[PDB]
């Protein structure tokens, strides 16, 4: 087939204005509106945002040729997730009552979408992404609801299980794909993106605690096992690279892995010095994913969910400290990850159709596929 | 209405092209890789040639116990986009 | 391979003109 | 709907109802509203057959659509490298150019099509050809960042077409469909090659006779000579190609053509060993006693080449059997210089000179206890060859065979009756020989014997 990517002048624009008329239509329908600390709880979401927008947007611009499109595809993902999610938390858990916290729920369910499409990202056009962010969003609202029914726990509350639902969400959307690199300058957006990220995941670890102590704990925790992880990501990478050298791609990732490993547990965690350790564990699985996963696409997407899987156990560890729990909270990982390997098997079918116009597998991490460039002979 | 009435193989025009002339201008010899040409005849006229087409697949087979795996056996279809 | 008759060099070297030249009338002449 | 459905067919790579739209009537050059043909829709999509079969049915290969682009353009903007070495093949224009300047070559180079930018380099696509920006291949690759790209056209710079011309190609193959429709856009059959061979060459040389009738039916010269000489009868006559050189015979190729060393083609025939064809070249008068800068005849060429039955039908076709080259070598002197014995056996039971002299007095019985051929040797001795003939320098075929240290010359000329104790011009015996050489076992044999 022609390897020129087919005009998306008719799909693209069809697809965006109608999926935000509906959103409109369903806002007006089923939305309604409504102190001191009205700026605080504003500031949690706004680290959420920045997160989403800025530090996963750039995380994936590492690409020598798609760096544009890694970053504007998130922020587009970002604000049709954000608008979806809104809705769908409305109609799964009750009017929607539009709150700070209610857009605060609605961007960390964006978020386990943005993480999703890292690795798909640089083989997708925009309407694939859209199919991603509107499946992702509902599969997670589902499996939400199926816990808060099976297991008796707040539909809100269950949100935890992102981390891991987004990693093998991803993980599957990809393996569906076609079978088919970086650059100084995206490397070091990349960076900053890894920055704000590595930065401000404390605030992932505790949008959903209401308790004061139970934040303070889990930004402590977050704080100094995210500190431990960098420092062990930075120096154990030389060990996991061919020419003993460090990994500018490998850190970008690895410096999250304490922050992910605590993630669901830092308000358990009583003495930084077990956050600590749980960052040093996460650092050294890290640089052992980083070794050995490539023996057995995406490495970092894989380390990622490693260390989700370890969060999870060192929860279910940690729980019984503070055996039928066990295998309830075991019931409810297993489900978690049995519904997103499902719905990432359904989203990648789906994402696979002639009709989303899908770049060629020779064009896969090319910004010229979606983005108009000067001096181009364009059409035929 | 796609019955065959009979079936030519012009054995003495595709022994001559083939080189074969020699052994019999009644029995088709033909050499492999080199093309040869026969006559489809049908007991009525045909209405509509594409569907047709569609519908007749062509199959040859060498020995006892022809297969595929043997490259005894091999089903093509009546078609210009056949690999020549 | 199957194209590399299509170039030059290759068809250069295949129509070999020195077979179409005298080489030599070779004396190897016995004294030196 | 007849021309709109054709054009869907060839949009899709439906050959069969293409080909019958076709034969109903549908105009072969019918384009859609942007002016795509079906050659262009199969280019884009890549439908090889389609193309190939499209060429066949006389489509204007040079059509262009409303934005200038030609089939080749769209195939190498869509990255179809089959369609473009197809399209190549049939002589599109590597260089064509569209409305906004664009070329096949910086179409390929902005989309990163390395493959097809290589093959369009290779067949002569100049980029340094720039748009109406000033913008070249190079520069659009260098923008979008394709680094294999920029390094292909770097590298590759300003070498040129290093593919043969496609007429060559297709008499290289014996493809008449390709070569109709190249010789009905390029009317010359006489094309040059770069080592300036037409492609009736090729054809003799491969022995193509279809492709060879159409280009001679086309106007090719049976008679084109090369800066080297080398005509195609004299490449027919050399690769031993009997039908190619009786067509080329028949269309008027000229017997007696020389090559830059004077060689006619009944030396090529006679150097190969082709029997038949120097048959059919002596029926047609080519000379039998014509020679090469050195003065071969064919019949030196037929014993230098071991040809025994080439050598037969030279000498029945009254090759004069002691002709001399310039080094005054007769035939039986070449045959005993490479040691065919069985030539020298034909050449002197017809009655060639055994003890016939070369510039230096050579005798073939002494050129072959030079070269250790002991068969030639007993053949020449057993046929009045002269046991004690000297050269100018008083050479004996002992004198020769001691300094060579051939120990078997040595042993049956000392058997035959050769006395050993002949001198040179200086004093000098073939023990002197021997000595002189080192060769110990050639020399006890001597002193063993009376010398
Ligand atoms: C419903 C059951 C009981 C009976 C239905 C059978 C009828 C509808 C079917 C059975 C076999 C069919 C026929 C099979 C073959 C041909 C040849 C084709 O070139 C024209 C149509 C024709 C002639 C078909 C017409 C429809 C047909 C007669």
């Amino acid at each position: 087939s022609s390897k020129y990517p087919r005009s998306v002048r008719r799909c693209l624009p069809l697809w965006a204005l109608t999926l935000e008329a509906a959103l409109i239509l369903l806002f007006y329908f089923f939305t309604h509106y409504d102190q001191k600390g009205l700026v605080a709880s504003y500031q949690v979401g706004q680290d959420l945002t920045v997160m989403a927008a800025l530090g996963l947007g750039f995380l994936t611009s590492n690409f020598r040729r798609h760096s544009w499109s890694s970053v504007a595809f998130n922020l587009f993902m970002l604000a049709l997730g954000v608008q979806w999610a809104i809705l769908l938390d409305g109609f799964l858990s009750q009017k929607v009552v539009i709150t700070l916290f209610s857009i605060r729920l609605a961007t960390m369910s964006a978020m386990s979408v943005l993480i999703s499409a890292g690795a798909v990202l640089g083989k997708v056009n925009l309407a694939q992404l859209v199919v991603m962010v509107l499946v992702e969003v509902t599969a997670l609202g589902t499996l939400r609801m199926v816990i808060s029914n099976i297991f008796n726990t707040d539909y809100h509350m269950n949100l935890r299980h992102f981390y891991v639902f987004a990693a093998y969400f991803g993980l599957t959307v990809a393996w569906c794909l076609p079978k088919p690199q970086r650059a100084t300058i995206p490397s070091l957006s990349a960076m900053l993106g890894a920055l704000f990220l590595w930065m401000f995941w404390p605030s992932v670890n505790s949008p959903l605690l209401r308790s004061p102590i139970q934040r303070k704990n889990a930004m402590f925790n977050t704080y100094y096992a995210l500190a431990v992880s960098v420092v062990t990501a930075i120096s154990g990478s030389s060990l996991a690279h061919p020419q003993r050298k460090i990994s500018m791609t490998y850190v970008h990732s690895a410096v999250l892995a304490g922050g992910v490993a605590v993630g669901t547990s830092c308000h358990l965690i009583p003495s930084p010095w077990l956050a600590m350790v749980l960052g040093l564990v996460a650092g050294l699985i890290s640089i052992g994913g980083a070794k050995c996963l490539p023996v057995c696409i995406s490495v970092m997407h894989s380390i990622f969910s490693l260390l989700g899987l370890l969060g999870e156990i060192t929860y279910i560890v940690l729980l019984v400290l503070h055996g039928f729990q066990v295998l309830l909270s075991i019931g409810e990982l297993s489900l978690a990850i049995v519904i997103a390997l499902t719905s990432g098997l359904l989203t990648g079918l789906l994402l696979n159709l002639k009709i989303w116009k899908a770049p060629h597998v020779a064009k896969y991490f090319d910004d010229q596929v979606f983005w108009k460039f000067p001096h181009l002979a364009v059409g035929f | 209405a796609l019955g065959i009435k009979s079936c030519d193989f012009q054995a003495a025009r595709n022994n001559e092209e083939h080189h074969t002339k020699a052994l019999s201008s009644r029995r088709l010899f033909v050499r492999r890789g080199q093309p040869f040409t026969i006559i489809l005849y049908f007991r009525a006229p045909v209405r509509a040639f594409l569907p047709a087409l569609k519908k007749v697949a062509l199959t040859a087979q060498t020995g006892e116990q022809p297969s595929k795996i043997n490259r005894t056996q091999a089903t093509f279809p009546i078609s210009s986009l056949g690999d020549r | 391979e199957e194209l590399q008759d299509d170039y030059e060099d290759m068809m250069e070297e295949n129509l070999e003109q020195e077979e179409y030249e005298d080489p030599d009338i070779p004396e190897s002449q016995m004294e030196e | 709907d007849a021309a709109t459905s054709f054009l869907r067919a060839a949009r899709s790579g439906n050959l069969d109802k293409a080909l019958d739209h076709l034969r109903n009537g549908v105009d072969i050059n019918t384009c859609n509203q942007n002016g795509l043909n079906g050659l262009h829709l199969a280019s884009k999509e890549g439908h090889v057959k389609m193309v190939v079969e499209l060429l066949h049915k006389e489509i204007i290969l040079e059509t262009t659509t409303k934005k200038g682009n030609t089939a080749l353009h769209i195939a190498a903007l869509a990255g179809q490298d089959e369609v473009v070495r197809e399209l190549v093949n049939y002589g599109a224009n590597v260089n064509a150019q569209s409305q906004k300047g664009f070329t096949p070559l910086y179409m390929a180079a902005q989309e990163n099509h390395l493959e097809v930018v290589k093959f369009l380099l290779e067949n002569g696509a100049n980029q340094n050809v720039a748009t109406e920006d000033g913008f070249t291949p190079l520069a659009v690759a260098l923008q979008q960042g394709h680094e294999n790209v920029v390094a292909h056209l770097i590298n590759y710079g300003t070498k040129g077409k290093v593919r043969l011309p496609a007429l060559h190609i297709a008499a290289r193959n014996d493809d008449t469909r390709t070569a109709a429709v190249l010789l009905q856009n390029d009317p010359n059959p006489d094309v040059l090659s770069k080592t300036g061979f037409t492609p009736l060459h090729i054809a003799a040389h491969y022995e193509n006779l279809n492709v060879a009738q159409l280009l001679l039916n086309r106007g090719a010269s049976v008679n084109f000579t090369p800066q080297n000489g080398i005509t195609p009868l004299h490449i027919a006559s050399r690769r031993g190609n009997v039908i190619m050189v009786r067509l080329l015979l028949d269309r008027g190729a000229q017997i007696e053509t020389k090559t830059k060393d004077e060689l006619t083609p009944l030396h090529c025939a006679a150097r190969n060993g082709h029997v038949r064809i120097s048959e059919i070249l002596l029926d047609h008068g080519a000379p039998i006693q014509a020679k090469t800068k050195n003065g071969l005849s064919p019949i030196h060429m037929a014993a230098q080449g071991d040809h025994l039955d080439c050598v037969r039908l030279l000498l029945q076709y009254d090759a004069e059997i002691d002709d001399i080259t310039l080094d005054h070598l007769t035939p039986l002197h070449v045959a005993a210089h490479c040691g065919h014995h069985r030539v020298a056996k034909v050449l002197l039971d017809k009655g060639a000179k055994p003890n016939s002299r070369a510039l230096n007095g050579f005798t073939p019985l002494h050129i072959a206890c030079k070269k250790n051929h002991v068969r030639v040797m007993e053949l020449l001795l057993k046929t009045g060859a002269s046991i004690d003939a000297v050269t100018e320098s008083g050479l004996t075929p002992l004198h020769v065979a001691s300094f060579m240290g051939h120990l078997p010359i040595v042993k049956n000329l000392l058997q035959r009756g050769a006395s050993p104790n002949v001198s040179n011009v200086k004093v000098e015996t073939p023990l002197h020989m021997a000595a002189r050489a080192g060769h110990t076992e050639v020399a006890k044999y001597l002193l063993q014997n009376k010398a």
